This record gives structure tokens, C-alpha cells and sequence, in this order.
């Protein structure tokens, strides 16, 4: 299938008026350029192969870059860099969020990538062998990491990738995971009612997806024990939406984020730059 | 005989008339309906009220100024206290709805403006507070037929507990995307030397078949005066803007005790 | 199991695809779909309006 | 429970749950006993008035021994999270004395019932996870 | 396998089981039924609630004791203050529906006593005045799921203001005939050695197809000790009897703002 | 194969009391 | 020797499978297999019970 071809057409002095519509109806306008103006024939070989929604949404995009690092930790403070957990969102960056929230509910597969990359703490404490990391999906409920080395790492059920570095960059597919019919990317509403002469907080309650989005946690360790040289790390983890299904348009996002939410921030509320007069070319 | 400007809406045992229309939008298309067996998940025999709920509810006036910088309603907040709709929507965990949205607004020949009327889906708002995010009241977000407006100035509060409520900021639509766009959405324009209103018929749209309507709203009403009110011989002149929804194929589940909601 | 389909014409053929995984999450992309119908967001009015026509009579 | 302890191998879950209660006090004990369960959303119920208002059945005590109430699937979500979740909550169950036990002299005036949960076949999971239930010292 | 002792009622979410029942009365051999075209009256199209309000309604429970002399109830009265029903009631001028009604009384082997239970079309009582004649307040006729109860002694007020109550006389059925000729009426007997609860399905019973439920009750149900209450080892002992109602083929006509009757 | 679908059901006066059992049998 | 099965459904067809070893230990997962009989434990009794009649009579 292409785009539309232009069809061979003169003049008209005609009762026929499709140059005027009433936009008042909701209907955009129709008109195209044989209605206006004499065309000749043009056929159009061209498609719009990109713009499906398969193409526009069809790369791996970097999602958060998260940080662990293996050393001899003698501190609670250092313990914890030994491992990280992450809630798994798209919120953390703003390209991709940006593109899925040109719609307001979604229904795809996952592409998971991830980019592993290490550098030393310093030269004077020797080197470090080859390291080897745990990437593990915790679904909401399965017990979370408090250390690098405790046993919620044998992860008989939760999905485990072990990378080895300076392998391809490792790489899973997660099906369409939500507990609706399609993910919702925007919620207009509360995770419980609040009721009549209750005593719960409703000062510091919130408000949208937030209250009732989750999609589990991201646990990363290097498996290796210390070395003497301190190696820390960066995990950037990619997403690709495939299989990808969208409904209900929203026009796009037109000034910064501040957070998960659609908040705005009030130094940065301005997107237009003021032209000269209403006559600049 | 017939016109795109004249047009009877009956539903239950009430009646529009208009004779300055512009057409009917149904939204994306698609009419309103019940659950069909092959879509449906909670299985308790559901109540299906019919005429005593699925009829036109008139919510209080706004007057339409030539200072005025919006309104905004909920649905199906602002009919949550309308007869026997409100009754079945707290008496279950669950309830599904679409509507006939009617807004009215005449004036005469010789005034001028124009009115954008748009139903949008998970109307999500931004809050008033800078120190926290999606920080919003729950009493705040469902103000009822009451709805809201919208201001030209966003002053996002001192102290957290003092913004919990929308920052309806008219030209980022209360939400962080330029106004201009909002015409993505389902919506009509009241013209005033065109047409005196606007109806838009929407169906059920959620990403689950049925939802808590006192947790969830569906839909947001917009109005946004995209051209001021002008009326030459009074500058301050104001116009009633008056609002008119009938709840369709309402479908509820989940029979208890009846809800009721915190007020303050 | 191998499937045989068109590929996108290039500057100046066929491409084949075997699946190796049990769960269809692991396929790669959808094959393209060209459905479009811009009406339902460009003209989801209930009366039919003839564009040669006046849109409010 | 065994469905418990099953449920949190997993993340979702969907269906609807059966509560089965079996009277042991004496034969000579006589009863009747409402057992409701109200999907969520409103005031949790503490009386018989509110909790009669829910899905309920009123279980007259005698020769069959035990009374099985549905808590049908009612919910939003297609599935349910295997958590406590506010989105996901599944409603509340409660039990009174719709007349009261009554027995005779020469026989005891307290007694017990056993209730049982089990899945219907309607009930399914998914979404495999390691169990908060059990751990080792490393 | 299958007995006249054991029986399950299911109505909307609701479900009763007895083990020690009679059989089961249909009052008049007629079950409840819709509204036929055919012997149809208002003419807007009605409201038929089904599951919301056609299920299972129980009311606070009363104490038989050696000395009681007998309880009553009106219909549809009982049930105003009762969920959906008691909304589709009152926010329509007209309204009809059946009625399941489970009496409910276990006590033991060792107990003894019988109850009559009669359900009595236009259960028009006396008033308790001689100064004048259907002397009652609409408060007084219409107590709600409290109900009433019999005296076994006539009293009548020294001022009439002071009268305009029922004198529910238990030997006359508080309306001047002779209690033991109540079986006339449709009813069953909760005698303790044999059976623990009764059943009685009732159609709709009028002069009209449908009628103002707020002004007129179409029922009355009567439980009157026959054989009072006895118990050896301790005479003064008390067992619960409980009511619980289901609407059935409930219909609602002439929807409008809800009424809320005087309260005093 | 799929897990149990629901049917159209309304309510019941009868006999048939599929409420009431005797788990003292092991089922 | 190419088996080609149905894939489990995703958001929005089959695969093929060689078996490369000379012992099925080596082979990959059982196929998905869907067989149960719950009354063997939730119902092991000698008579049978209808459910609409007394458990006990
Ligand atoms: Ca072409
Ligand atoms: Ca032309
Ligand atoms: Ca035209
Ligand atoms: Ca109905
Ligand atoms: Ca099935
Ligand atoms: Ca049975
Ligand atoms: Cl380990
Ligand atoms: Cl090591
Ligand atoms: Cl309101
Ligand atoms: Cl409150
Ligand atoms: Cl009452
Ligand atoms: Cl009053």
C-alpha cells in the first residue's frame, strides 16, 4: 500500500464547494489539492512503511544507567555498593517515555538489552580478574537483596541472566506482563477509595500511576568476590517495545518532565520563542 | 427538511432539543455498549439499570466571561450525586459507563467567541507543589459537578500540604502538552455565529472492561474558550455555559454496603 | 517452519525467517502492518458529511 | 495455607476462592450462621446489617456438616498481585450468628468450627517467583 | 436424597439453606411475575432493578421469649431503608414486586413452641383512640425493619393525640376477627420439634398493577406465638427469630427526585 | 486447554442444596 | 527431523525444533502439558458424590 496519488484535474465554476467546511463538527479539514487547485497526474510509489507504529517504536532505547562496584567493604555505606536495585520504569530517562506517551494505553512484548562497562578506582592496589554479574528480575512480593552475597540470589525462580564482561552485550524478551488488557501510561485516579470518617492519611497521599503501577525490581551484583583493585561498574539497560499495539492519541509532550508524573516545573514552562510580528517569514 | 443543526436526543425520560448544532461526534468512532460474554471478568450477574440511570443529568451553570480562562469536569465524578446513576455507581465495587455530553451556550447574532469542547481519556493533571510529584488530594481531584477551572499563571505552593491540588494551567491543558494539540481528542467547537452547542457520544475507554468508578475516572470534560467572548455594547457581559450528560450501557458489579467518600 | 516473505525494496528479493523459540515474545519485529483508517480521529461525526457538500445545511 | 503457600511462587493470580466451614460442636447443637463476603471500596463491614448487603449465605446448621461460601472473582484487574496491593484488594469476608446457637441442658455451650480455602477451576496463576518463605543464613 | 426438610434459595449474590424446612408456601399458588403489556398502566418504560435489589435482605432480629405475644411487619415498609431496593423505591412515584420471605427460629430437641407466620394482603390494623376512628400516623404505620409488636391487652389513650397508633391486639389480629381463623391466609407453622424456619413466595397482591409503595403496603406478615415458648431447664430463656426478605420481579414506574417521607 | 469458564446462572428454589456437604468424607 | 510446534501467544505463530543429541536427557523442555485430575486428592472417595445431593443420606 502507498500514499495517495494525485489524480489529472482541470478547473471548476460549480455549486460543488469543497474548499469550505464547519470545523465546528470536530471533523478536521478534508479538502486536498484536486478540490483547489488544476493537478496533473502523479503516481505516488511511496509508502508509510516508518511511521507504523511497529518502526517508530522499533529501538532499543537506553532507559536508566545504574552503578555497582566490587571492593572490600568494611562499612554498611560500602556493603550496599556491592549490589543495586532498581524499580523497573521508563520514567528515569525522557526519549522513550516521550514517544509511548504520544498514546495512552499500550500492549507490547520486551526487548531487554543491557551495556556493561567497568573502569579501575585507582592504579596503586594492583588488578582484578575478570568479572562475572547477576542481572535478577524480582517480581513484586519475591524477597529483595539486603546483601550482595545473601541467599536470594541462588534465584531457583526469579529469572537470573549471568553476564561475563566483555561478552555480547546480554539480551531477553519479557512478555506483555500487565494485569489489564493493555498498560495503561496514563491513570486517572486512586489505588483506594478514602472514606467517610476513616483515620487514614490523606495528607501525604498520591496520585496517579504511581499508586498503583509495578513492575517489580532490577537486582545487579558482580558475583566475583573483592580484588585488591576496586572496579566499579555501569549497567545502562535498553528497552524495545515489539509486537507493539496503541490506543487513544495524546498530543506530545511539549515542556521538561520534573519526575513520573505529568507535574511541570515553573522556570521551564515556556516552550515558545517569540517571533518578531505575526508577518515573519 | 432535515439538517446538520437540528437534532432530538432522548434517553430514559428526558429530551434535548437544539436547532443550532454542528453535527455529533462519537468519539473514535464507536458507540457505547454492554460487556459482551467474550470481554467480560467479573462473574456475578451485574445490574444493568437502564432508564432509571442512563437519562440526561443537568449540572449546575458556569457563566462564560470575557476574562474566563476554562472549566474541566471529570467523569463519572460530576454525576457521582446524580439520582440513581450516583446510587448504583456506590452501591458496587465496579461500574462501566458511556454518555451523551451535551453543552449548551447561546448568545446572538451580534456577540462573538469560541468555545473548545474536548473529552479526553485519563485525564491526568499536574499538581500545585513543587516539593513533591503527583501530589494531588483525592478530594481535590473529585470535586463533582462543582468541576474546576483553569487559570492563565501557574504559583506552585510554598509548602507541600498547601498544593495538593491540579495546577489547571490553560495553555499547557493542565497536563505539560500545548493546548493547541487538544483537537487529537474527541471534541466539537461552540462557535457563536455558527452553533449554540456541542455533543459528543463516548463509549467506555479504559484498558480493562470494567473499573471502580469511585477510584477511577474515564474521562475528562474540557472547555477552553479558545477565541474570548466579545459582545460590543457590554464588554462584561456574561453568558450561562450549561452542561448535560446522559450515562449509557451502564453495567455494574460487585453489590455491597454503599460507598461513601471522604469530604474533607 | 521457515517462512518466506518480501523484503524491502532496496537502491536496485525474498527473506527467510525460522522461529527458534516456544514463546512468540521472542519473535522479532511484527511483519509491517499498513491498516490506517485517520477517520476515526479526522471525521468521527455521526452524520455523514460529503466534502462537495456544505458541512451544516 | 496450601494456597497460600502456592500463591507466592507467584505474581498474579485470578479466579474465584472457596471457604468451606465444618461444625464441630455436638449433634444436639443447633444454629444458624451468615457468611458474607463484600468486593472492596467501601466501609469494611463490622455488623450483620452491613456484611447481609454482600455476597452471603446463611448456613443452617444439621446432618451435612459443613457449608461451602463462594467469594466469587470480582475484581477490576484481570489479574490480582500475590502482594498487599490497594489496587488490587480483593474485598473482605466476615461471619455472624444469624439466630444463635442453641443447645440443650447436659451439653457444652462453646464449641468450634474449622474453615478450609481452596481454589475453584476457575483459578489460575502466573508469573513465576522466588517465595518470601523460606531462608538461609549466608 | 432429595427432602422437604432441606432446601437452597439463591437470589442476586444471596443464598439461604435450611435443613429443617416445611415444604414452601406460594401464597395464593402464584409466583411473582413481571408486568404484562397486557394489564400494563403507566406508560414510560419502567425500571426493573433485578440483581441489585432482588436478593436477600435480613433484618435486625427479634427475642421469642415465654412471654412474648407476637411481632409484625408491613411490606414493602420493612424493606425502604434496604439497599438498592429502599433507593429504586423512593426515587420512583410507583413501584411492584414479589417477595421471598425466610423466617428463620432454631432452638433444640429439648425446646417447644410454635409459630404462626402469615402473610396477609391490606393488613389493616386498629387504632388506639375512641375518639376517633383510623386514627394512625404515618410514623406509626410505618416503623421499618423494627416492626411492631402484639399486646394481649386493649388500652386505648384518655386523648386522641395520644391514640393514633395501632392497637395490635394479639386474639384479634389487631383488626377485629378472630386470630384462629388467620390460616386463611397464606402461611406456615415454625413449631420447634419439627422445622426451624419458613418459607412463603408472594406475588404481587392489589387492586392495581402498580402503586405508590411510599403510601400503600401491599403486605403484612404476622408471627404469632400459637404454643409459647417453653423450655425446662430454664423458663425464662430466649431464642432469636429472624426475617429476611428478597424483592422479586421488582418494577418501578414515574422516576423523579427521591422522596423522603416525615420522620415525626 | 483453558481454565473454567463461568455460566449463565440465575437463582435457585429447590431440593438441590450443592451449598451444604460433609468434609468428614475427605473430599 | 524438524519438528514445528505452536508458539505461546504474545502481546500481538510457530517454531522449529532439532534435536541434536543421541540422548533425550540432552533434549530441551517437556512440551506444555495440560493434563490434571484434582479429584484424585480433592474428591478420593469409594461412592460418588453429587453435589446437588445430601453428601450423607
Ligand atoms: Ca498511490
Ligand atoms: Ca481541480
Ligand atoms: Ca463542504
Ligand atoms: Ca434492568
Ligand atoms: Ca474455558
Ligand atoms: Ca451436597
Ligand atoms: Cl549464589
Ligand atoms: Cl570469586
Ligand atoms: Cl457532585
Ligand atoms: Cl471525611
Ligand atoms: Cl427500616
Ligand atoms: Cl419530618
Amino acid at each position: 500500500p502507498t500514499a495517495q496519488s494525485t489524480p489529472l484535474t482541470s478547473g471548476v465554476n460549480s455549486q460543488e464547494v469543497p474548499a469550505l467546511t464547519a470545523v465546528e463538527t470536530g471533523a478536521s479539514g478534508q479538502a486536498v489539492p484536486s478540490d483547489v487547485i488544476e493537478t496533473r497526474h502523479v503516481v505516488n510509489y511511496k509508502t508509510r512503511s516508518e511511521s507504523t507504529l511497529e518502526s517508530f517504536f522499533g529501538r532499543s532505547a537506553c532507559v536508566t544507567i545504574l552503578e555497582v562496584e566490587n571492593f572490600n567493604a568494611t562499612t554498611d555505606a560500602d556493603r550496599k555498593k556491592q549490589f543495586t536495585t532498581w524499580a523497573i520504569t521508563y520514567t528515569d530517562t525522557v526519549q522513550l517515555r516521550r514517544k509511548l506517551e504520544f498514546f495512552t494505553y499500550s500492549r507490547f512484548d520486551l526487548e531487554m538489552t543491557f551495556v556493561i562497562t567497568e573502569r579501575y578506582y585507582a592504579s596503586n592496589t594492583g588488578h582484578a580478574r575478570n568479572q562475572v554479574y547477576q542481572l535478577m528480575y524480582i517480581p513484586p512480593g519475591a524477597p529483595r537483596p539486603t546483601a550482595w552475597d545473601d541467599y536470594t540470589w541462588q534465584s531457583s525462580s526469579n529469572p537470573s541472566v549471568f553476564y561475563t564482561y566483555g561478552s555480547a552485550p546480554p539480551r531477553m524478551s519479557i512478555p506483555y506482563v500487565g494485569i489489564a488488557n493493555a498498560y495503561s501510561h496514563f491513570y486517572d485516579g486512586f489505588a483506594r477509595v478514602p472514606l467517610k470518617d476513616e483515620t487514614v492519611d490523606s495528607g501525604d497521599t498520591y496520585y496517579g500511576l504511581v499508586t498503583i503501577n509495578d513492575f517489580g525490581t532490577l537486582a545487579v551484583r558482580v558475583v566475583n568476590e573483592y580484588n585488591p583493585a576496586r572496579i566499579t561498574s555501569k549497567i545502562r539497560v535498553y528497552m524495545k517495545p515489539k509486537h507493539v499495539r496503541c490506543w487513544c492519541p495524546r498530543p506530545p509532550r511539549a515542556v521538561p518532565y520534573r519526575g513520573e508524573g505529568v507535574d511541570f516545573k515553573q522556570d521551564s514552562i515556556t516552550p515558545l520563542t517569540a517571533v518578531e510580528n505575526i508577518n515573519t517569514f | 427538511g432535515y439538517s446538520d443543526r437540528v437534532r432530538q436526543i432522548t434517553l430514559g425520560n428526558s429530551t434535548i432539543t437544539t436547532q443550532e448544532a454542528a453535527n455529533a461526534v462519537v468519539a473514535y468512532g464507536e458507540w457505547p455498549s454492554y460487556l459482551d460474554d467474550k470481554e467480560a471478568n467479573p462473574i456475578d450477574a451485574p445490574t444493568e439499570p437502564d432508564v432509571s440511570s442512563n437519562r440526561f443529568y443537568t449540572l449546575d451553570s458556569v457563566q462564560w466571561k470575557s476574562t474566563s480562562r476554562g472549566w474541566w469536569w471529570k467523569l463519572p465524578d460530576a454525576l457521582k450525586d446524580m439520582g440513581m446513576f450516583g446510587q448504583n455507581m456506590y452501591y458496587h465495587y465496579l461500574g462501566r459507563s458511556g454518555y451523551t455530553v451535551h453543552v449548551q451556550c447561546n448568545a446572538s447574532k451580534f456577540h462573538q467567541g469560541a468555545l473548545g469542547v474536548f473529552a479526553i481519556p485519563e485525564y491526568v493533571m499536574a499538581c500545585n507543589t513543587e516539593a513533591k510529584t503527583s501530589y494531588v488530594s483525592y478530594v481535590n481531584a473529585n470535586p463533582g459537578e462543582k468541576g474546576g477551572v483553569f487559570d492563565n499563571a501557574y504559583n506552585p505552593s510554598a509548602e507541600a500540604s498547601e498544593g495538593r491540588k491540579f495546577a489547571a494551567l490553560d495553555y499547557l491543558l493542565g497536563c505539560g502538552v500545548l493546548a493547541g494539540n487538544a483537537f487529537v481528542y474527541p471534541h466539537q467547537i461552540i462557535n457563536l455565529r455558527t452553533n449554540n452547542s456541542a455533543t459528543l457520544v463516548l463509549p467506555y475507554v479504559n484498558s480493562l472492561a470494567i473499573d471502580c468508578m469511585a477510584k477511577h475516572n474515564n474521562w475528562g470534560l474540557v472547555i477552553l474558550p479558545l477565541c474570548k467572548l466579545d459582545y460590543a455594547p457590554n464588554s462584561s457581559t456574561e453568558i450561562p455555559i450549561t452542561v448535560t450528560i446522559a450515562p449509557m450501557f451502564t453495567e455494574f458489579n460487585g453489590l455491597r454496603n454503599i460507598t461513601v467518600p471522604a469530604t474533607q | 517452519g521457515a517462512q518466506v516473505s518480501s523484503q524491502k525494496v532496496g537502491a536496485h528479493v525474498n527473506y527467510t525467517t525460522i522461529n527458534y523459540y516456544k514463546d512468540s515474545a521472542s519473535n522479532a519485529a511484527s511483519k509491517l502492518d499498513f491498516s490506517q483508517d485517520p477517520s476515526k480521529f479526522t471525521e468521527p461525526v455521526k452524520d455523514i458529511m460529503i466534502k462537495t457538500a456544505p458541512a451544516l445545511n | 495455607t496450601m494456597l497460600g503457600e502456592i500463591l507466592n511462587y507467584y505474581t498474579h493470580w485470578t479466579g474465584s476462592l472457596r471457604f468451606t466451614f465444618l461444625f464441630c460442636g455436638s449433634m444436639m447443637a443447633t444454629g444458624k450462621i451468615l457468611l458474607s463476603y463484600s468486593p472492596p471500596g467501601a466501609k469494611p463491614p463490622t455488623t450483620r446489617k452491613d456484611a447481609m448487603l454482600g455476597t452471603h449465605i446463611i448456613w443452617d446448621l444439621g446432618l451435612q456438616s459443613s457449608c461451602t461460601m463462594l467469594a466469587p472473582w470480582i475484581s477490576n484487574t484481570v489479574y490480582r498481585r500475590c502482594i498487599k496491593d490497594d489496587f488490587t484488594e480483593g474485598g473482605y469476608i466476615t461471619c455472624f450468628y444469624q439466630t444463635r446457637i442453641v443447645v440443650p441442658s447436659g451439653t457444652p455451650t462453646s464449641m468450634f468450627m474449622l474453615a478450609f480455602v481452596s481454589a475453584c477451576p476457575d483459578f489460575s496463576v502466573r508469573l513465576l517467583r522466588d517465595t518470601n518463605h523460606i531462608s538461609q543464613r549466608t
